[PDB]
């Protein structure tokens, strides 16, 4: 199938309490492999997955230096944006950046990304063409202009279409036994009477990968999506994910309910019934 | 500015079985800003040396984080997660429930 | 691998 590499940067200012906290994490699909944290003792880009550990010292010194150059850029960017929105010097603000590339089953480049946010909302984003930008407001318009005069997009595109996919393919090869796999979900149902007239039916999905999944409750074949409660997919901590969907059914009608699970792993959509 | 309340989930990596090593998880997602205070508890007392993943975020820029610790369940021991964030009135406590 | 140099200042 297709694969992706994605990095996430978060810079949180903290006036008076020192320089802003910078955190970066790298991912290949749904598996993290590196991380940098300014509030950590190492002050180095560190490994978060066994397979990235085969990279020599020069790799780590490079990532550290280049990711530190990034904290430097974000540190001052935090200041100018504060200006753009005429915000006080004592407030805490955050800049988030996400960027990466997707490749298909043959390792070919499909698309690249680069999107930035300020205080939890979109600020500016590189368009699919990797040649133009989309500013969310008048402030980002100031940045859009500066970024055009500097031909910033060209630099981004060169990376997204070059080293981004080159290294994405490399990681997929170096950690093939762990990255190129799909763990189908293990499923079971639970039952909780809410009263003598109602009961909760919860459908579970455990130890699956990738994280993307679909859980649905049907009654007599009829889709019940609206009375169904779903929790956010969550990580088990071992590289697999979990998730459940629940539904409140009249005491005595549970036999009519069916849970359907859809995942890239399982050859065919599963179907669970109470009893 | 934008503020989002964290969704809190307390659970184990594997189905709980007394006497068998497992991991206790507290996943908090969909929150903003990033500053958040999370603790795993055992019999009301704060568990020492708990680890957590590296701050990352989703589609909508909301953050998510996983706090975990290695433990082996017993019939009487009770666990829970304690969470605080600007969006919450006071520290919120969510108990771990095996057979959820 | 991250970019060899950060993006132009905002």
């Amino acid at each position: 199938g297709s694969h992706s590499m994605r990095y996430f940067y978060t810079s949180v200012s903290r006036p008076g309490r020192g320089e802003p906290r910078f955190i970066a994490v790298g991912y290949v699909d749904d598996t993290q492999f590196v991380r940098f944290d300014s509030d950590a003792a190492s002050q180095r880009m560190e490994p978060r997955a066994p397979w990235i550990e085969q990279e020599g010292p020069e790799y780590w010194d490079q990532e550290t230096r280049n990711v530190k150059a990034q904290s430097q850029t974000d540190r001052v960017d935090l200041g100018t944006l504060r200006g753009y929105y005429n915000q006080s010097e004592d407030g805490s603000h955050t800049i988030q950046i996400m960027y990466g590339c997707d490749v298909g089953p043959d390792g070919r480049f499909l698309r690249g990304y680069r999107q930035d946010a300020y205080d939890g909302k979109d600020y500016i984003a590189l368009n699919e063409d990797l040649r133009s930008w989309t500013a969310a407001d008048m402030a980002a318009q100031i940045t859009k202009r500066k970024w055009e005069a500097a031909h910033a997009a060209e630099q981004q595109r060169a990376y997204l279409e070059g080293r981004c996919v080159e290294w994405l393919r490399r990681y997929l090869e170096n950690g093939k036994e762990t990255l190129q796999r799909t763990d189908p979900p293990k499923t079971h149902m639970t039952h909780h009477p809410i009263s003598d007239h109602e009961a909760t039916l919860r459908c579970w999905a455990l130890g699956f990968y990738p994280a993307e999944i679909t859980l649905t409750w049907q009654r007599d074949g009829e889709d019940q999506t609206q009375d169904t409660e779903l929790v956010e997919t969550r990580p088990a901590g071992d590289g697999t994910f979990q998730k459940w969907a629940a539904v409140v059914v009249p005491s005595g009608e549970e036999q009519r309910y069916t849970c359907h699970v859809q995942h890239e792993g399982l050859p065919k959509p599963l179907t669970l019934r109470w009893e | 500015m934008i503020q989002r309340t964290p969704k809190i989930q307390v659970y184990s990596r594997h189905p709980a079985e007394n006497g068998k090593s497992n991991f206790l998880n507290c996943y908090v997602s969909g929150f903003h800003p990033s500053d958040i205070e999370v603790d795993l508890l055992k019999n009301g007392e704060r568990i020492e040396k708990v680890e957590h993943s590296d701050l990352s975020f989703s589609k909508d820029w909301s953050f998510y984080l996983l706090y975990y610790t290695e433990f082996t369940p017993t019939e009487k021991d009770e666990y829970a997660c304690r969470v605080n964030h600007v969006t919450l009135s006071q520290p919120k406590i969510v108990k771990w429930d095996r057979d959820m | 691998q991250v970019p060899l140099r950060p993006m132009t200042y905002k």
